[PDB]
């Protein structure tokens, strides 16, 4: 029934992209939508078509889309073949193409998966994966369908490779002979699509704090190549196939062989068809958001004292410091970074840099922000090195070439990259930051590779004064132990003190106690640590 | 000079001798219909001559012999040109076209001799919202007109009253807000997750960090509320019963939903 | 194309019997030039062949390599029927083609283009040595069906020799730096060099290749057995190591013939900066460049300025050099954090995966005939400092290393943003003591942009107004018209020349004009130089050497290029002496005030 199962899939899918998939008209786009997609595609050379998954769900009550999702890799060739029967009708691109290739790429899936959610049960299925790229590989052309030439018949064979090992026919389909001599490969009449392999790793939001983030390697084929960039968060979408790796020997052991031939050793690798990398636009962000949540924002923005209601609600545990809490609330809300006249581009981000006496709860702000600010990173600094902080150069065996490691700065793009104990960081690593402060971009010329990657990253700091605690006696000049530039580039400064009192220390002690008295978690601030996030994700778009 | 310098047709007719060639070249390499933007072909023919070549040269080619091409302008605002022939070429046809073109140029020469191979005109075709800003409310302490008496207590005497509704109103807002969220959740777990024994913590931590890392985020315990609401508004399939910690959830059986979502 | 015997005939109608403009066969000359030169390589003037027979030219798309392989053998028999000796002289001759209109940049290559002909620009990033490439496994070494005695699992070993060897030099070509948009790593393409084209190119130098675009695999499997490493490789067929409209240069001259150009350029040199005319002046000077002049007599002296910008926090120096990166033609921005001296200059390595010697152009090499922009000098290791000092003095990079010997040329200027030791300028204290850079490399530079931040009640107010207005101005077909023209209105709010004009201007300048001098003032400027020498011996220690003098003319020639004179002028030489003398003045101690009068005899 699986033959006619794939054929019913074909019928249903051809039917879906046949009729309209979008009901809108006279306000959005025309009723027929994927016909318009095909028309756009025909004039240009897109070579692939993206289709919603929601609409697939809305086609046959999801049953069609469900079937496509659960088992997918069986239908990729099935659906790709079904597509022609459509496109041959309307857009005669295919005979004029002289080639018959279309990456039917899905997108907007309802359920992203953390990478540790990947199993083998999801084999051959369709899935979307959030994560952070790292160490892209240079694009290499990959054979897709080749022309094998017989050794004596010299006939053409449209043999299809499966990214496993050199495939080959068994009898020369030219019925003149049924030879088994190795048909001579041809590269010309062989459509090959280049692919780029990137090592994706789990982000911070989903990993339980304190655990090492698992990784994996994913492969990008088709036009999806080159769409990645070290540091950019992405939400890939595609199959979850397995690639044979002869390199697995020893410690596992028991693994079987193809004898009734040699051991088939395997390893999982996502293969993504479509890439999304995002992360006056209120025209976009608003109408994108449904009318309901507009009421919630409407509330949290039309209230009078939000700017106060917010600032005393950024550090529920911390006691007071209404100066610094302000400094942070402004951090997560960057500037505009709008470039000048074509001459140059100037920075649009803020870098608050606390420096405080002992027990000032300066590490709490960080180990909070880095857990509340999106795509952030916490590094003790002195344990780390300058090379690690900006970018690393490392060698890869794929092409025997040098390439880039994203590092804290590049994988901290568009998020706060907090740091601890600058003073402890010897200058050898203090230096490697400057370009990620004002010029906003890192530039590296090592081991032959010259490149420059933009790191639009807010930074922070928590270094302690020179003598641990700093003499009120002494001045401030010979008291911070940091040079002029890095003292300037910090567009805030907070030398936090710590002094004695009664009408303060009593309150502080009562507060800490109430904290340690779990039952007395009256700490509830006006705005939760969640609605603050959505309110920001709105306010990030005004560019006054 | 005025009579013979106008015999510079070679410096323009040669443009027709090679343009079609590279044009044909593009035509014989581009299966997209070979749409042409002068901002690429113009440098191409430039290199082909190394001379300055600007659109005016194509305009002079149009002026001398306007039928051998189409000169329409693209919707983006760029003037293009394609071939009139319905197949690629037969180089003898191209040769005869170049011959008749130089013959047309000589006819121009005779019938003109003043005119320095002028250019022809182009064949032109015929051709608030909830922005939640507040730029005024932050003006100043304008709130100085109402010089009322203790009447303000009056207003305040009603304040507490509305505090009852307002609070509850805000409460209903979540009864509203969460509502819209669940409108997608019965297609979040549904459309991908057919593992029957799913628990609560895992499913929640799936909901958060799902598409809720896009424009519209959400919090964990809020996801728990979403689940409880889904179950309650559909106890037919979704059966949730707690063992020791965390409420395990039912075995999915994929109903239709909005028919009950209208019960907001 | 099997019947192509007749087609080869028809294309060999053009073979010898074509002439033009009073005879003089295009190839009747080439055949005898080969008979007398023995270069085993035919030229094919594509311009004339394009006129000859359109079908033959178009045949460079379907089977272009098959077409050319059929063509060149009959060209061989042609030069052999012309010279019956020639066939025995060489082993085989391959033709080369003149030029195409197809200028697909490296950023644009598609599967439609592969296996066809392509002409691309770029820069040779790095190259290798000659390969004896392999090219019943003829050149498989991955396909062995039953040619093994123990073929079940006992492995049989083939040799890698006794096999045909093709002259094979794999050159990495990357996109031209500067043109690369910021963020994107420049593409790499492996072009192939063969018998005649071997070693004809170096790294760091511009090239233009005309080869085909094969989808060929490499037997360095390294991944799986029946899966070679497939690279989209350019096969070279002609290499060129190397325009704008007339009335363009006409109105261009119309502008450049004014009197204000030498200062309108300055005031337009920097888009969003307040003050620092002196530093903008030096920037423009070392941007335009001067006429170099090889000296086989004593030592080749380059005519290329080298500005060191001794900065100070707050002063927009890095923004200046970022503007320069954008505006100039061959900018290579590299910061003293990722210095790794092996990176700045060229280096030679062995690749672990393929066991092949390569040598890779450095930042100085990657910038040749341009500007290399470095900053945070005092924040780099001293060994980088030593290598850069060597490079500046020889303006090139010789190399004689394990398995390789050559001499790359690195004319390219250097702009350098520095940072004084510790914090800012201490005081009027000497510049040398004020910086941890060595006296040799200090003297290697000619211009020293001394900037300083000083509190002022008023000048800072005006500057602030300026900067605020800067952050104010930052932020279909008719909308694009109304947008382009409004961007140009903002281009005019900074009243002097718009930018695109100025970049075309600098290109025009560094291309065409090469000014020189007259005898008249050169000995009177040596007189002024001697007067400087007496004012400097009155200063005690001082680096006043031949470099300090030659800088003057090296700047005056840049000023002439600014004026497009082809020969130095008075006012320009006075500008040059002013800039040099006061750049020196800034470096010195309290004497500076005395110096303002002491060496004032010039002004
Ligand atoms: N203002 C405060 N209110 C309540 N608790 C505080 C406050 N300041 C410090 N604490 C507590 O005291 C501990 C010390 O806080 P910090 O001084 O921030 O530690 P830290 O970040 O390691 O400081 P350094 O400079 O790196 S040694 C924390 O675990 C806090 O819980
Ligand atoms: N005339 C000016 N107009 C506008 N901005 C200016 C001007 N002068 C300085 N600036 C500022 O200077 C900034 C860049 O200065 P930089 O040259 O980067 O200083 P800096 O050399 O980076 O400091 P270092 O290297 O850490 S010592 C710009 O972003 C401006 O804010």
């Amino acid at each position: 029934v699986d033959d006619v199962t794939g054929e019913k899939v074909r019928e249903a899918f051809e039917q879906f992209l046949e009729d309209f998939s979008v009901q809108s008209t006279d306000t959005g786009e025309v009723e027929k939508v994927y016909r318009a997609q095909i028309e756009f595609m025909k004039i240009y050379d897109l070579n692939t078509i993206y289709i919603d998954y929601q609409h697939l769900s809305m086609r046959e009550n999801g049953a069609l889309a469900m079937a496509i999702s659960e088992q997918y890799y069986r239908f990729l060739p099935f659906l790709q073949k079904g597509l022609r029967r459509v496109v041959r009708k309307y857009a005669p691109e295919l005979l004029n193409t002289s080639e018959r290739v279309f990456q039917i790429s899905f997108f907007n899936l309802p359920t992203v998966h953390r990478i540790r959610d990947i199993r083998s049960e999801k084999i051959g299925s369709l899935l979307s994966i959030s994560g952070t790229v790292t160490r892209t590989s240079e694009v290499r052309p990959e054979l897709y369908k080749a022309s094998f030439t017989c050794d004596m018949c010299r006939a053409i064979v449209d043999n299809v490779e499966q990214s496993f090992k050199y495939t080959e026919p068994t009898f020369c389909p030219n019925p003149s002979c049924e030879n088994r001599a190795f048909w001579t490969l041809n590269v010309t009449r062989s459509r090959f699509l280049d692919w780029q392999k990137v090592r994706i790793q789990e982000n911070a939001n989903e990993i339980p704090t304190g655990s090492m983030p698992r990784t994996l390697d994913v492969i990008l084929r088709g036009d999806s190549v080159e769409r990645a960039k070290p540091g950019d968060r992405c939400k890939f979408t595609g199959v979850e196939i397995v690639v044979p790796d002869v390199t697995q020997l020893g410690l596992p052991g028991v693994k079987p062989s193809s004898t009734l031939v040699r051991d088939l050793t395997y390893k999982i690798s996502f293969l993504a068809c479509h890439v999304i990398s995002i992360g006056r636009d209120q025209e976009v962000f608003l109408n994108s958001l449904s009318s309901d949540e507009i009421n919630e924002l409407k509330e949290m923005v039309k209230d009078e004292h939000i700017y106060d209601k917010l600032v005393r609600s950024i550090a529920p545990a911390v006691f007071g410091h209404e100066a610094v809490k302000k400094g942070i609330l402004l951090q997560m809300l960057g500037g505009v970074h709008k470039s000048t006249v074509e001459g140059i581009k100037l920075r649009g981000d803020i870098n608050i840099c606390v420096v405080g006496d002992p027990s000032t709860s300066k590490s709490q702000f960080l180990k909070y922000v880095v857990g509340f600010a999106p795509r952030s990173v916490y590094t003790s600094g002195k344990a780390s090195s300058a090379a690690g902080l900006t970018a690393a150069v490392v060698r890869d065996e794929e092409g025997g070439d040098y390439t880039i490691e994203a590092g804290a700065l590049m994988l901290a793009d568009n998020g706060i990259c907090c740091i601890d104990e600058f003073d402890k960081m010897d200058i050898s690593d203090q230096v490697a930051i400057h370009e990620a402060m004002e010029q906003q971009t890192i530039s590296i010329a090592k081991a032959g590779i010259h490149a420059t990657l933009n790191a639009r990253t807010s930074i922070l700091a928590a270094a302690n004064p020179v003598g641990g605690r700093y003499n009120r006696k002494l001045s401030l000049r010979g008291n911070l132990n940091m040079t002029a530039p890095i003292m300037s580039r910090f567009d805030l400064f907070f030398v936090i003190l710590d002094d004695c009192n009664e009408k303060i220390d009593t309150e502080l002690a009562s507060h800490i106690v109430d904290l340690h008295m779990k039952r007395d978690e009256a700490i509830e601030p006006p705005f939760s640590a969640e609605q603050l996030r959505r309110y920001i994700k709105y306010a990030r778009t005004f560019k006054p | 000079s005025i009579l013979r310098l106008q015999d510079a047709m070679k410096f323009v007719k040669e443009l027709f001798t090679v343009c079609e060639t590279v044009l044909s070249l593009n035509a014989l390499s581009r299966s997209t219909g070979v749409p042409p933007e002068l901002h690429v072909l113009l440098p191409q023919i430039s290199s082909m001559m190394k001379r300055k070549i600007v659109q005016d040269d194509i305009l002079k080619l149009l002026t001398i012999w306007s039928d051998a091409y189409v000169v329409e302008l693209n919707s983006r605002g760029e003037l293009t040109m394609n071939l009139p022939k319905r197949d690629n070429l037969t180089t003898l046809t191209n040769k005869s076209r170049t011959l008749a073109f130089v013959e047309r140029a000589e006819s121009w020469y005779q019938q003109v001799i003043s005119s320095n191979s002028k250019t022809v005109l182009s064949s032109k075709v015929q051709t608030n919202s909830r922005y939640l800003a507040n730029s005024k409310e932050n003006f100043m302490y304008k709130e100085k007109m109402p010089d009322s008496q203790a009447n303000l207590m009056d207003r305040l005497r009603e304040r507490e009253r509305r505090s009852a509704a307002l609070l509850s109103q805000r409460q209903k807002r979540y009864q509203q807000f969460l509502a819209m969220k669940m409108t997608q959740v019965f297609d979040i777990l549904f459309s991908l997750t057919r593992g029957q024994p799913y628990t609560e913590t895992y499913l929640s931590s799936l909901i958060v960090d799902s598409l809720q890392d896009s424009n519209n985020p959400i919090g964990t315990k809020e996801a728990s509320e979403i689940l409880a609401g889904l179950q309650g508004i559909l106890p037919m399939d979704i059966s949730v019963h707690q063992v020791d910690g965390g409420l395990k959830v039912y075995r999915w059986n994929s109903l239709d939903k909005n028919r009950f979502s209208k019960l907001l | 194309p099997n019947v192509s015997r007749t087609i080869a005939r028809e294309l060999k109608s053009f073979l010898l019997e074509y002439t033009d403009e009073t005879g003089r066969s295009v190839y009747g000359a080439r055949i005898r030039t080969l008979g007398e030169m023995n270069s085993e390589s035919l030229e094919v003037n594509y311009r004339h062949l394009a006129e000859s027979k359109a079908i033959l030219a178009l045949f460079l798309a379907k089977c272009p390599e098959e077409m050319l392989k059929i063509f060149d053998l009959v060209a061989m028999e042609a030069t052999e029927l012309h010279y019956p000796d020639y066939a025995r002289i060489h082993s085989e001759i391959h033709v080369r083609i003149s030029d195409f209109p197809t200028i697909y940049s490296l950023r644009e290559l598609r599967e439609s283009n592969l296996s066809s002909l392509v002409r691309v620009t770029g820069v040779v990033t790095r190259r290798t040595g000659v390969f004896p490439q392999l090219k019943q496994d003829s050149n498989e070494e991955i396909r062995i069906s039953f040619c093994t005695n123990c073929k079940s699992k006992g492995p049989f070993r083939v040799n890698g020799e006794k096999t045909v060897y093709r002259n094979y030099q794999r050159v990495t070509l990357q996109e031209a730096p500067g043109t690369v948009p910021p963020g994107r790593l420049p593409r790499h393409r492996e072009v192939i060099l063969l018998a005649d084209l071997v070693d004809v190119s170096k790294p760091g130098e511009e090239v233009e290749v005309t080869g085909i675009y094969k989808n060929n695999y490499d037997g360095n499997l390294n991944a799986k057995n029946g899966f070679p490493v497939f690279a989209t490789i350019i096969e070279a067929n002609s290499i060129k190591r190397r325009s704008w409209t007339e009335e363009e240069e006409r109105e261009f001259r119309k502008i450049s013939r004014d009197r204000g150009i030498i200062d309108k350029i300055i005031s337009s040199m920097a888009p969003s900066i307040y003050g620092h005319r002196d530093i903008k002046t030096a920037v423009a000077c070392s941007l335009f460049g001067g006429v170099p002049k090889n000296v086989n007599g004593k030592h080749s002296i380059r005519g290329d300025i080298n500005v060191l910008l001794l900065g100070d926090p707050g002063t927009a120096k890095s923004q200046i050099l970022k503007y320069v990166e954008k505006t100039a033609h061959r900018a290579v921005f590299a910061t003293g954090q990722g210095a790794s001296a092996v990176g700045l200059t060229a280096s030679v390595r062995k690749d672990p995966i393929t066991k092949e010697w390569t040598l890779e152009g450095g930042a100085l090499v990657l910038a040749d005939k341009g500007v290399c922009l470095i900053d945070e000098f005092d924040k780099m290791n001293d060994q980088d400092r030593t290598s850069i000092h060597e490079a500046m003095e020889q303006q090139s990079i010789s190399i004689s290393k394990a398995g390789i010997v050559t001499t790359l040329q690195a004319r390219c200027s250097i702009i350098a943003a520095a940072n004084p030791n510790g914090g800012r300028y201490n005081s009027t204290l000497p510049l040398a003591q004020n910086v941890s850079l060595t006296e040799p490399i200090l003297s290697r530079f000619d211009i020293l942009c001394v900037v300083r931040d000083l509190v002022d009640e008023e000048a800072d107010e005006r500057l602030a107004t300026f900067v605020v207005d800067s952050h104010v101005r930052s932020h279909q077909l008719n909308a694009r018209q109304r947008r382009l023209q409004r961007q140009r209105k903002k281009e005019e709010e900074i009243s002097p020349i718009p930018q695109e004009l100025l970049m075309k201007y600098i290109h025009y300048a560094r291309t065409k004009i090469y000014p020189k001098l007259h005898q008249m003032d050169m000995d009177k400027v040596s007189r002024v130089y001697a007067d400087l020498r007496r004012e400097s011996i009155s200063t005690g220690s001082f680096p006043i050497t031949v470099r300090h003098l030659e800088s003057i003319l090296r700047i005056a020639e840049s000023f002439a290029k600014m004026r497009l004179s082809e020969f130095v002028s008075s006012y320009d030489l006075d500008r040059a002496i002013k800039v040099v003398v006061d750049s020196f003045v800034d470096a010195q101690k309290v004497s500076v005030r005395r110096q303002l009068r002491r060496s004032f005899a010039i002004y």
